[PDB]
């Protein structure tokens, strides 16, 4: 659904510091002011991206305390008030998976300098400017926006979707789904204590894959592995002399005079530059990719958690009943129920 | 419902008459396409390490070797200024590509057909969409059905009857805590419960929540009128 | 009297659904909305 | 045939085979004249 929010200081980057190197880099016009709104524009996007998804309920509905479902047991996928994030068991379960790099929550020079300063690249990222930004959105508030997506779907059907949340019995909403198959509705009320085991049971299997197989978010991973490689990449671009007598900006300045040291100067200006360029065009492809997967889970959201999908394929495989989202780092899961 | 699509056209007009920013997103899409081409005008103002930006003061100034090494700078800065305001109109054009792919969809969904699709063709279910053209853009006028005052009822799966489990054909079976209808299910709109509304399965034991109640055969009065019908003439016809 | 202010934003308004096994809500009226949508 | 709707005759459809249709309201009618004619026979005694 999204990617981590990065902003360069392109000054700091290209001349980390160096006067001559800042009075140089001004002959190059707006260029670095060029490259700032780009990953501006790339930024306020993720939020945007993240509004689509789950902004999707008018209220935050809340489940009713006596849970009589007909049978059916969402204890896995509802809210757990015992954590200080009220997401569910399979939402921990999922923010287990993901391994991120930087939140963008404060780091506080103590916690960066000395002992901690060497065994990291993220101190390494921002000694040279580069920084990530936290999300609008706390992932405590993509779990309330996901919890009212549950708790109107399996208090109300597909109600909340068109207007006010109308409630229903859970085993009448479900008939109701059995009829948007092609199901008549005795064959739901007939099976009612077999329908609800085998869901209960299924639910069951997702908690039990994501507790035992290690890579299934790996569309997850790859976006926050894609996004640290392109900064390491940038980072590692500083060693590089691109023809200069050194890559190291006061090396140039200690043994140089003032015109020998320009044309060095320049030199590793040219070169980070063009680093920094390619880096705020690969980002700026990635984030139209992020925007597409973006939209088809604002789709998903739309057309599988607030309704009953007739689309083949869309909403898992098999006949469409319902999802449920679930949240995840920098993304959304949905847990599509089917008849097959 | 022709007074509230009246009204709710009348208020698309007042508020296209009231709010500014309401177009923003396709004033978004003029603001940087322009903002792109002053900047690329504002990159001749650049030296790019040259003596001038202005190329005219190197060739007033210096002989053909001192001005070639000069002009290769503003050469090299000026390409580079046009392969980046390029990639970035390719990149955007993607952008305005999968927007038009969306409204050609919108058009054939929403204004060609009726869609089944949640929130596609505007919030609520969709019962038409009207096309109306903007400066690089479309306007869908979505309309929609909102259902509005909605009313508690007791609710049950099934009707208990003569020993058989009767479900609705379509609609909902309801209470207003003392009678038993069917009603269809996005308007209340309550009916008598009969076989005509009703279809059976199976017998009462095995539905999660059946109530008992009466269903009703049309075919049964039709009949008992009919029953004291043939009385009155065998009565007469004791007669003889 | 006028100042800058910093908040926690708002998700929406919070409701319990009124859920029960064997009650349900049906709309006695509706509305026709027209709302607009603008794209590029 | 509250199952089923009628259209033409059988000569049309590829594959179509013979089968009774049942009409419900065919006995709820016989046994109302079983009803009829108990109701004349009895009638015949004086
Ligand atoms: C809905 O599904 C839930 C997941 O299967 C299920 O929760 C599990 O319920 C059992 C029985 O209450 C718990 O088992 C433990 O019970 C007590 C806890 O103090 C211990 O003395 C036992 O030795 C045993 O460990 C599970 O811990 C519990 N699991 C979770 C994750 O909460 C619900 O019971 C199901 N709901 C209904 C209505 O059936
Ligand atoms: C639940 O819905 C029931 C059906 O609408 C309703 O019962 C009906 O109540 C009205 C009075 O409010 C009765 O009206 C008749 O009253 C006498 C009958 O002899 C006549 O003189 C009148 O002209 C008029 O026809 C209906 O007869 C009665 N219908 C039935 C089938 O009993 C209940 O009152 C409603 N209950 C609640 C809790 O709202
Ligand atoms: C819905 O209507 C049903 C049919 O009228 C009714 O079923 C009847 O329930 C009673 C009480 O359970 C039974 O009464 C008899 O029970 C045993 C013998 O079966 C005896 O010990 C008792 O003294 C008494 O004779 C009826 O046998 C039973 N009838 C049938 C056909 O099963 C339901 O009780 C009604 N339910 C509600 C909630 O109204
Ligand atoms: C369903 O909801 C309708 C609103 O969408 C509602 O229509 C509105 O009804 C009121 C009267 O009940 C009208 O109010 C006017 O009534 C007279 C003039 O006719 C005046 O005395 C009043 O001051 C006022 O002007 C509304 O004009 C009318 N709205 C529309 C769009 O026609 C229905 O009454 C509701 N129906 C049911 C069965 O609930
Ligand atoms: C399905 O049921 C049909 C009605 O019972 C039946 O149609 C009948 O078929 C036979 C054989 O083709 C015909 O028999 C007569 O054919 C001619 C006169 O039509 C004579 O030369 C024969 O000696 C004989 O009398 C019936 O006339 C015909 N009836 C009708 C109304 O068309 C089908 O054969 C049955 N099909 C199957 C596959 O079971
Ligand atoms: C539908 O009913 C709910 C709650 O059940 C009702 O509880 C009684 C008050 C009475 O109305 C019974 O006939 C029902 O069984 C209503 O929810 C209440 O709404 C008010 C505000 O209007 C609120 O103060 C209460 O706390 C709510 N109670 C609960 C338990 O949620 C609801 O208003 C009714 N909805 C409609 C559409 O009429
Ligand atoms: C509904 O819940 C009540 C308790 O509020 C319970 O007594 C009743 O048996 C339940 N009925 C159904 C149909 O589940
Ligand atoms: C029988 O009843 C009819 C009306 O139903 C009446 O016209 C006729 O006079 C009656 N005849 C006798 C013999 O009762
Ligand atoms: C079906 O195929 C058989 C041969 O296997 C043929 O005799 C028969 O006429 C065919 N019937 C239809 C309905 O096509
Ligand atoms: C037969 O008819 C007489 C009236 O002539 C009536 O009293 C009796 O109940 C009838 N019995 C039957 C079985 O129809």
């Amino acid at each position: 659904v999204s990617m981590t929010k990065t902003s360069v200081d392109c000054t700091m980057y290209i001349c980390g510091d160096s006067t001559e190197c800042s009075n140089l880099l001004l002959q190059y016009g707006s260029f670095c002011t060029q490259l700032n709104r780009a990953l501006t524009g790339i930024a306020v996007e993720q939020d945007k991206n993240t509004q689509e998804v789950f902004a999707q309920v008018k209220q935050i509905y809340k489940t009713p305390p006596i849970k009589d479902f007909g049978g059916f047991n969402f204890s896995q996928i509802l809210p757990d008030p015992s954590k200080p994030s009220k997401r569910s068991f399979i939402e921990d379960l999922l923010f287990n998976k993901v391994t991120l790099a930087d939140a963008g929550f404060i780091k506080q020079y103590g916690d960066c300098l000395g002992d901690i300063a060497a065994r990291d690249l993220i101190c390494a990222q921002k000694f040279n400017g580069l920084t990530v930004l936290p999300p609008l959105l706390t992932d405590e508030m993509i779990a309330q926006y996901t919890s009212a997506l549950l708790a109107g779907t399996i208090t109300s059907g597909w109600t909340f979707g068109a207007g006010a949340a109308l409630q229903i019995p859970f085993a009448m909403q479900m008939a109701y789904r059995f009829n948007g198959i092609g199901v008549t509705q005795n064959v739901l009320y007939e099976n009612q204590k077999l329908i609800a085991n085998q869901f209960n049971s299924a639910i069951g299997k997702i908690q039990d894959s994501l507790s035992s197989t290690a890579s299934a978010l790996g569309k997850l991973q790859d976006v926050v592995n894609q996004n640290a490689q392109a900064l390491n990449t940038l980072v590692k671009q500083l060693s590089s002399n691109f023809g200069a007598i050194s890559s190291v900006l006061n090396d140039i300045l200690s043994r140089l005079d003032k015109v020998e040291a320009e044309v060095q100067i320049d030199r590793l200006i040219t070169g980070r530059l063009q680093s920094l360029q390619t880096y705020v065009t690969q980002q700026l492809i990635r984030a139209a990719e992020i925007r597409a997967s973006a939209n088809l889970a604002a789709t998903k959201m739309s057309e599988c958690v607030l309704g009953q999908s007739k689309r083949v394929d869309f909403c898992g495989k098999g006949y469409h009943l319902m999802s449920f989202p679930q949240s995840a780092p920098h993304g959304v899961v949905f847990l599509h129920v089917t008849y097959v | 419902i022709a007074n509230q699509f009246n009204s709710a056209i009348g208020k698309i007009q007042d508020s296209l008459s009231s709010t500014a920013s309401a177009l923003g997103k396709l004033q978004d899409v003029v603001n940087q396409n322009a903002q792109a081409l002053n900047t690329l005008v504002k990159q001749l103002s650049s030296n790019f390490g040259a003596i001038s930006s202005v190329l005219n003061d190197i060739l007033s100034r210096l002989d053909k070797v001192e001005a070639e090494v000069q002009i290769d700078r503003l050469i090299t800065g000026r390409l580079q200024s046009l392969q980046t305001y390029v990639t970035q109109q390719l990149i955007r054009a993607a952008e305005i590509r999968a927007s038009a792919n969306l409204a050609a969809t919108k058009m054939s969904e929403c204004v060609l057909g009726q869609s089944k699709r949640v929130d596609f063709c505007g919030k609520g279910y969709h019962l038409m969409s009207f096309p109306q053209s903007a400066p690089h853009g479309v306007v869908f006028l979505h309309v929609t059905y909102v259902p509005a005052q909605e009313k508690n009822f007791t609710t049950a799966p099934a009707i208990c009857h003569d020993g058989k489990a009767h479900f609705p054909r379509e609609g909902v079976f309801v209470s207003n805590g003392t009678h038993w209808f069917v009603t269809q299910r996005n308007f209340y709109e309550p009916q008598i419960i009969t076989t005509d509304n009703t279809f059976v399965s199976g017998n009462c034991d095995v539905v999660i929540g059946i109530v008992n109640n009466t269903v009703y055969d049309p075919l049964q009065p039709e009949l008992d009128s009919f029953k004291e019908e043939l009385d009155k003439y065998f009565k007469n016809h004791t007669s003889p | 009297s006028q100042s800058i202010i910093a908040y926690t934003m708002s998700l929406g308004a919070e409701n319990s659904v009124a859920y029960s096994n064997n009650s349900i809500a049906i709309p006695t009226n509706f509305t026709i909305s027209v709302t607009t949508e603008i794209l590029p």
